[PDB]
């Protein structure tokens, strides 16, 4: 989530004042090339680093990746509502996500660095094979950044985060 | 599964030198782990995360390599390097260690002395039994064979030597009518025959080697032969336990003043490791002998004398055993088992348990009991090591909740359980085969180093009929 | 006249050793006799060839009334030859008239009485540097125990009669009634021979009388003298009727006891216990082994280690009885050079039964055995030697004595890289063989030999000892005989076979001086002159 290791260096910019959606990326400022879904979006020659994806209201979303002197980073995954990526689907106040690879292992969620799903002292919050329910969603507290993966292997090495955004 | 291949599988380096261990992954891994084992121990975490090493390890080692290929390397090889080295991937179950590279010290050209014994006897009141110890690495012509006794409940008593360069043998006064002692020049290997065997030479008899300045130097592996149907030195100190770091001292009283009349006094105390054979560790009465670090460092004159380890530390568990020569018959006291007091608990520890032999397609139960830390919080994983094998990995169970992952080898007759209430998991194996035979060791999985940092002392297994 | 050499105990062990002596050959020590317990155990005495120590004698009254004269041979401690010390009422020394060597010293003796007053100036002779009497002519007793004064030439105490045929005790020595300076010479010098000859009338000195044969168990001395027992350099030789004290060839026989027989029966190996037993011996008796457990030290035999300076003890030996196993030496050591003086190993007994004198498993560059002459009984094995050159040179045939004597010799250094590394036998050596690198360890001498040393060839017409050649060796000429150039020098040993004499030379012999003063026959003195061509003519 907070950390870039990982190739996890795109990230999104939770500072803005009107309700634009910015994209960073983490990597040795020399040229940063922006990719949505695979395709090129834009090349920032030095000055400005931060890709701006628009207004929050507009529902933002693909696999955003940026590159530099080095290789593509990871995927983004953007999902605004207000690779197989992860499926987000909304049942009025529940928030359903799907896990993109479940290969049958334990999987295990975590949201902003913290594992969820787990326990069963959560009415809101049950996790059932690849798929994380979300009852009685709050946008201001539960949205961020949500990844999948199996028990014994490191978060960080998921293919890509996804970002949540959800007004409901 | 990922296969690991580790080269070479042994290597020979002096000390001094650089000694470079590959590993190779059949396909990439994220991370790769390293561990030191010692003969007889259970492996010790080195590496962590292909470039970090663990706490203690010296800045000597070094790891390095990403993918498939892993590098591990010794600045300057020590003699207390002698170990096996294996390299584990963690990147997928079930977590593959490599075949090991076993590391020996070349230098030391000069043949080791290594006197084996022939062992495992067992034996009916009133027989005779003749033990062997074939002398190997020296000359058997230059050197006694002294031959030493340790009964159970009983400290050492030496059991009369023999010249293997003359036959010309001394013995034992408890032993002057029953034991009787040859030499076999020929194949360089001495024999040793107690007649009359009674209920009381149930014990362990192992054969020396008296060197220049200290008697038994270098024992022989130590034969228990069971048959059922003097100046006095004593021990202060008893079954002592101390702290691990805290300094431990055990004292020894003599019956009379040990001061030869040559001028040295032939006081010693031998320090034998649980499982092992003594190994002298102050050759007189303040001198230590060569290959025993500076913790031991004993004192006393007169008629008393007293050991004080500078630090007890891990190695040093074992009942020291002070022995007393300057008289005719050489005595030894009852030793003082200096254990840890944690044991079990204290820092993190696992105590392994369930071991011991069982009949093929029986039951047998192993329990890992952990202590100094959270217990659902770390995932206890098993691991069985067969005599000349690698680690193979068996499963692993998370505490707190509940999964186990096992190997397909012994998924469907091994069965892992955890007691969090005593913070145990246990190990239960179904229809054991001779294969199953081997060490089973407990280790600690953590996942913020992605490796096995604290491992059992392992538990034998032994399928035999 | 007879000759001598707990308080009860003490009183009784000096009561049997001077109960019949007339004069004492030693020291008469009278020390720690208990009160009321001597009675005349000593009182005939007459001479005291020695100290007179008399201390401690807690006795009334030691009568000591016949010693004449105490000689003074020794003394106490320094010119104590009279030792009333520490001690008794009344000591009647009414005989003793002169004590020729030593003072007498008197201290701690309160209840000594009467022997302040005695003219002790007469009794001593010119000692008087350590005259020591501080604890009227008489010896106490009362009356008729004098001190008979007479000193305040061959006649010491007195003179029964201005002869010398009829004194009290001879000053030197007594030959049968005169008192002579000294005994009749046992060599007598003839100026028909030009050499001393054995004297007929010539007596051996016994004590302080001449003595034509010495009786008891008295060996003859190198100067005359009949001592009791041989010295230290000398040695116990019967050629007459007499035993004489032969000088030691070097090291005198002292058969020890080796490693297995004895004291040193059950010793493994030369421990440093074992060894300094065995300094100063010749004919070890029984093996003599040096194993590795003896240069390793050992526990079990509670044996230090020896150090590699302390194999030089057994240099030594001369001989061996069993066998001489040396399979172990200190590595700083490049030759066998503890054995080096042995002549002759015996080998009654074999190691293993087979082996006499082996050196196994050694790092000796050569056997430096070089006076190894005869291995009598056992074979020989010398192998393991890996830096052992010069070995298999030595003709083994030669040296062993039985004909079923073998040689295992093996393994050594390369007799092909032995001659590469110019390892060889000096070029002085004959083809016998050759026992280290350098010429004095030759089997044999191609030439000549001066001593072990095996030189080119003797100094026959040129050379500073000037030697004249016999049996294939060179002996040194004698002093006399001056070097000749022309031709040799000296035609052999003696000074009565050399071309020239460097000093004068008397009849056939060639002396430093001609013979001038000495006793000759019919007790005359012989004294020579010497001509222009240095012809030494009688008087």
């Amino acid at each position: 989530m907070q950390s870039i290791k990982g190739n996890h260096l795109v990230k999104v910019y939770d500072y803005q004042e009107d309700g634009s959606v910015l994209l960073t990326c983490d990597a040795e400022a020399k040229n940063i090339t922006w990719f949505k879904d695979g395709k090129m979006i834009g090349f920032l020659t030095e000055d400005k680093k931060k890709w701006n994806l628009g207004s929050n209201a507009k529902d933002p979303r693909g696999m955003y990746q940026c590159k530099g002197s080095q290789n593509k980073s990871k995927p983004l995954q953007v999902y605004y509502r207000m690779q197989t990526p992860y499926k987000v689907s909304i049942s009025g106040t529940t928030v359903i996500l799907t896990c993109p690879q479940y290969p049958g292992s334990e999987i295990l969620w975590q949201h902003n660095d913290k594992n969820i799903g787990g326990d069963e002292d959560d009415k809101n919050i049950g996790s059932d094979e690849d798929h994380l329910s979300l009852k009685e969603f709050s946008e201001l507290e539960q949205s961020g950044y949500y990844v999948c993966y199996p028990r014994g292997s490191k978060p960080e090495d998921a293919n890509f985060y996804l970002y949540l955004r959800a007004r409901v | 599964d990922i296969q690991m291949t580790q080269s070479p599988s042994s290597l020979s380096a002096s000390v001094g030198d650089r000694v470079t261990i590959t590993c190779s992954a059949s396909s990439s891994v994220s991370y790769m782990n390293w561990y030191q084992q010692t003969p007889g121990k259970a492996p010790k975490r080195w590496i962590y995360d292909t470039s970090k090493l663990a706490s203690g390890v010296p800045s000597r080692f070094s790891g390095s390599g990403s993918g498939t290929d892993y590098t591990f390397t010794i600045s300057s090889l020590q003699p207390e390097d002698i170990a096996t080295y294996y390299c584990q991937q963690w990147s997928s179950n079930p977590f593959t260690f490599g075949q090991g590279t076993k590391l020996q010290i070349t230098s030391g050209g000069g043949g080791q002395v290594q006197l084996v014994q022939s062992g495992a006897e067992v034996k009916k009141p009133g027989a005779s039994v003749k033990v062997s110890c074939k002398a190997s690495g020296y000359t058997f012509t230059s050197y006694w064979m002294h031959w030493v006794r340790q009964a159970p409940g009983q400290g050492l008593e030496w059991m009369g030597n023999i010249w293997p360069g003359s036959g010309g043998t001394n013995y034992a006064e408890k032993f002057k009518n029953r034991v009787t002692m040859t030499r076999d020049t020929s194949i360089s290997t001495a024999y040793m025959e107690l007649s009359r065997l009674r209920s009381d030479d149930t014990a362990v008899y192992y054969c020396a080697r008296s060197g220049g300045p200290y008697f038994f130097d270098y024992w022989g592996q130590g034969t228990l032969v069971t048959v059922s149907s003097d100046i006095v030195m004593t021990q202060s100190p008893l079954s002592l336990p101390v702290t691990p770091g805290e300094p431990a001292s055990i004292s020894c009283r003599s019956s009379q003043n040990i001061v030869h009349n040559n001028g040295i006094t032939y006081l010693e105390w031998y320090l034998q490791k649980p499982g092992q054979s003594p190994q002298l560790l102050i050759y007189k009465v303040s001198d230590r002998f060569s290959g025993v670090p500076d913790r031991f460092s004993g004192s006393g004159s007169g008629t008393d004398f007293t050991l004080k380890i500078s630090r007890v530390e891990a190695e040093d568990v074992g009942v020291y055993y002070c022995f007393q020569g300057s008289h005719i018959p050489p005595t030894f006291g009852q030793g003082t088992k200096v254990e840890i007091k944690s044991g079990g608990g204290g820092q993190v520890q696992l105590v392994q348990s369930g071991g011991g032999v069982v009949q093929p397609g029986r039951s047998l139960r192993l329990s890992c009991k952990a202590s100094g830390y959270t217990f659902t919080r770390y995932t206890m994983h098993w691991v069985r090591q067969a005599p000349g094998k690698g680690l193979e990995w068996i499963g692993y169970i998370n505490p707190s909740r509940g999964y186990t992952n096992y190997n397909q080898k012994v998924k469907d007759r091994f069965t892992i359980s955890r007691d969090n209430s005593k913070n145990t998991a246990f190990l239960q194996m179904d229809s054991l085969r001779p294969e199953d035979t081997g060490v089973y060791f407990c280790a600690r999985y953590y996942d913020d180093h992605y490796s096995l940092d604290y491992w059992g002392q392992g538990t034998p297994v032994t399928v035999s009929s | 006249k007879k000759v001598c050499q707990t308080f009860e105990d003490h009183f009784l062990s000096l009561q049997r050793m001077f109960n019949n002596c007339e004069v004492v050959l030693g020291n008469l020590e009278i020390t720690y006799v208990q009160r009321n317990y001597d009675l005349s155990f000593l009182k005939t005495i007459q001479e005291v060839a020695g100290y007179v120590l008399i201390a401690l004698n807690t006795v009334e009254r030691i009568p000591l009334e016949n010693l004449q004269i105490i000689r003074g041979n020794m003394y106490y401690e320094n010119s104590y030859a009279l030792a009333v010390l520490s001690n008794l009422k009344e000591l009647p020394m009414r005989n003793l008239q002169e004590i020729l060597h030593g003072a007498v010293r008197f201290s701690n003796n309160p209840a000594l009485c009467n022997v302040e007053s005695i003219q002790w100036r007469d009794i001593v002779s010119s000692d008087f540097l350590s005259n020591m009497s501080m604890d009227g002519s008489c010896w106490g007793a009362g009356e008729e125990n004098c001190q008979k004064l007479t000193k305040i030439n061959q006649c010491a105490a007195g003179c029964t009669g201005p002869r010398e045929s009829d004194c009290l005790v001879c000053r030197k020595f007594r030959d049968e009634a005169t008192c002579k300076d000294t005994c009749p010479p046992l060599m007598l010098y003839n100026p028909t021979t030009y050499q001393m000859d054995v004297n007929p009338e010539g007596k051996y000195s016994f004590g302080a009388t001449c003595v034509k044969k010495c009786p008891r168990n008295y060996v003859v001395t190198d100067h005359g003298s009949c001592v009791r027992a041989c010295g230290a350099d000398s040695y116990e030789m019967e050629e007459d009727g007499v035993r004489k004290c032969k000088k030691c060839e070097g090291p005198c026989r002292k058969v020890c006891n080796g490693i297995g027989i004895g004291e040193f029966k059950d010793s493994l190996s030369i421990n440093a216990t074992n060894i300094k037993h065995f300094k100063n011996c010749t004919s070890i008796s029984g093996d003599l082994h040096i194993l590795p457990v003896a240069f390793r030290g050992d526990s079990f035999t509670h044996t230090p280690p020896l150090d590699p300076q302390e194999l030089d003890i057994l240099k030594t030996v001369k001989e061996i009885t069993g066998f001489l196993l040396i399979q172990a030496w200190p590595e700083n050591r490049t030759d066998l050079h503890a054995f080096e003086n042995l002549e002759i190993i015996r080998g009654r007994t074999k190691q293993h039964g087979q082996f006499s004198l082996a050196v196994v498993s050694l790092n000796i560059t050569s056997l430096g055995l070089r006076s190894l002459k005869e291995i009598s009984d056992g074979d020989v094995i010398i192998s393991g030697n890996k830096n052992l050159c010069y070995a298999n040179t030595i003709n083994w045939k030669k040296l062993f004595g039985t004909s079923g004597q073998k040689t295992k010799i093996i393994s050594n250094r390369g007799e092909n890289s032995c001659k590469a590394t110019g390892q060889v036998c000096h070029a002085l050596c004959s083809p016998e063989g050759c026992w280290g690198p350098e010429p004095r360890d030759c089997v044999s001498c191609r030439n000549v030999s001066r001593g072990r040393e095996c030189v080119d060839k003797c100094n026959l017409l040129e050379g500073e000892p000037r030697e004249f050649v016999e049996n294939s060796e060179c002996i040194q000429c004698h002093p006399e005989c001056l070097p000749q150039a022309m031709n040799i020098t000296c035609t052999g040993r003696g000074p009565d076979n050399c071309i020239q004499c460097a000093h004068y030379i008397d009849g056939p012999h060639c002396v430093k001086t001609c013979p001038a003063g000495v006793m000759g026959e019919n007790n005359t003195l012989v004294w020579k002159y010497a001509d222009a061509g240095h012809v030494c003519h009688l008087c």
